[PDB]
């Protein structure tokens, strides 16, 4: 076992509108996005960004 | 003195509750929960690891024929290909042109990544429930300790007895089974041992990753070694355990609800917003002062001179009071339309002061208690800007709490004219019933 040094893609861009969260992703390679719901329903999501 | 109440299961928003006690001045008490973790109890089936072909060096038996035998190897095989010719640097390896076989021998092991790169199959069964709590009383600093959430196990918090009750919820994010590959847990319910298939999770299965006996389900073929080449060519399908790295999908970490955040040492769902906990603190008798030693409050007018039902304290409200024996009185609303920011103030023998508090009611009305004396806060809030934040709610919002007093009027209108308009059909009826009646009579 040992540390290796991992990529860390740029900062989004947020924007913000009634109950909804934009976001603007510019990554440098295929970067995993994983979001879900703090509720009794987490509906999570979980796709590769592969382009901006 | 015990005090019980019940808090609800949330990290990071303290509880806040007055003490108190007949013939004592109220001593504020504020619960906070810092962490809440479920630690199931877990039982080790067996690990999980990418396999290692292991083939000893073929027996090339020259004008003569070999059998194979049997050993206690996983996945063992074993096969005599006869008619071979092999050629090393030095030529031709036997003499006879046909009458030569080679035996190939092949067996699965754990491969060195095994001690590291490996997943654990755990079997997963109600455990228990613990939680830091951070509480702090009257003059008492913050005080935290570990704590168990069973309702019966008493812990001594800065000379306070705290006993936290179950959990409202036994809700837990953990199914019966679970496997943890590095900091990661997946509910996935594997293979028993010994029936993992090839090529999928569990085609190496072991009971520890330092145990003699392994088992090993793959279709490990030997082939015949090329025409004049002595090699042991094998054929297998490929490691179960990778392909599942390809495949794992989301682990429990990203799809756990209630915000759980998963640990492995021990396992454990952290921070789960379930239900409620009941809790029973017993404050210490010196904490207590009596009613006559503490200041008398009266007079006692609050104006709200701004709110916004945000999320965070967008209210703030002024409180003209007169006092005697100039000192410290504890602040809180009992109800939960209004949570109050601070938790006492500084009275002089006359004065004002200010206190900040956060609402979800669009006319906040709740009672402000200040120690020995409450007054009644009434007031309209505006809209918040901000339409996402980055902090939880320290309100609550209520059925009746977004119900402005002008949809308030409209439904007024609307029942006692719906209703008025049946009331007067219904006597018209009567009293021309009683008409009739009387017609006839
Ligand atoms: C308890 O709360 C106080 C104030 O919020 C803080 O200073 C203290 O560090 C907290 N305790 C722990 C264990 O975080």
């Amino acid at each position: 076992k040992a540390k290796c040094i991992a990529t860390l893609a740029p900062e989004p861009l947020v924007e913000h509108k009634h109950r909804t969260l934009i976001l603007h992703l510019h990554p440098d390679h295929p970067t995993l996005l994983t979001t879900r719901s703090l509720g009794s329903d987490a509906n999570p999501t979980r796709q590769w960004i592969e382009r901006p | 003195y015990e005090h019980t109440a019940v808090m609800p299961n949330k990290v990071g928003i303290p509880y806040k509750a007055l003490v108190e006690r007949p013939g004592y001045a109220p001593v504020h008490l504020q619960i906070q929960l810092v962490n809440t973790r479920i630690i199931p109890s877990t039982n080790l089936e067996y690990i999980t690891c990418k396999y290692k072909t292991k083939v000893p060096s073929p027996v090339v038996k020259c004008c003569g024929a070999t059998q194979c035998t049997s050993k206690p190897h996983p996945d063992y095989q074993c096969q005599v290909f006869s008619g071979v010719y092999p050629f090393m640097y030095g030529g031709a390896y036997c003499f006879c042109d046909t009458e030569n076989t080679q035996m190939s021998e092949a067996y699965v092991e754990r491969s060195e990544e095994c001690s590291i790169d490996h997943a654990k199959a755990y079997k997963v069964h109600t455990g228990t429930v613990q939680a830091m709590v951070n509480i702090t009383y009257g003059s008492v600093s913050w005080r935290s300790a570990d704590v168990y959430v069973n309702g019966e196990t008493p812990a001594k918090i800065g000379d306070a007895k705290l006993i936290i009750g179950p959990l409202s919820s036994a809700w837990s994010p953990f199914d019966n089974k679970v496997v943890v590959y590095g900091h990661e847990v997946y509910n996935y319910d594997f293979p028993e041992y010994g029936t993992g298939k090839a090529g999928s999770f569990g085609d190496l299965q072991s009971r520890t990753s330092t145990s003699n006996d392994l088992y090993a389900n793959t279709n490990l073929k030997l082939q015949r070694p090329q025409a004049g080449i002595v090699h042991t060519p094998f054929t297998q399908v490929p490691s179960g355990f990778e392909r599942w790295k390809k495949d794992k999908g989301a682990p429990l970490n990203d799809v756990a609800p209630f915000g759980c955040s998963i640990a492995l040492e021990p396992l454990r769902a952290e921070n789960c917003a379930v239900g409620s906990i009941p809790i029973s603190i017993d404050i210490p008798d010196a904490a207590f002062t009596r009613i006559s030693e503490t200041p008398t409050v009266s007079d006692l007018e609050c104006k709200i001179t701004e709110c916004t039902y945000a999320f965070d304290f967008g209210g703030i409200a002024t409180v003209a009071y007169k006092s005697s024996k100039a000192g410290n009185c504890p602040i809180h609303s009992p109800s939960g339309v209004a949570v109050i920011k601070e938790n006492d103030v500084t009275l002089a023998e006359s004065g004002s002061f200010t206190f900040h508090f956060s609402t979800a009611n669009i006319h906040p009305a709740f009672k402000l208690q200040v120690c020995t004396s409450a007054v009644t806060c009434k007031g309209d809030c505006k809209p918040p800007k901000d339409h996402i934040v980055d902090y939880a709610a320290q309100h609550t919002e209520s059925f009746t709490s977004a119900i402005s007093a002008t949809a308030w009027s409209w439904i007024k209108v609307l029942v006692g004219g719906t209703s008025a308009f049946i009331v007067l059909g219904l006597i018209a009826t009567a009293v021309v019933a009683l008409v009739l009646f009387f017609h006839r009579h």
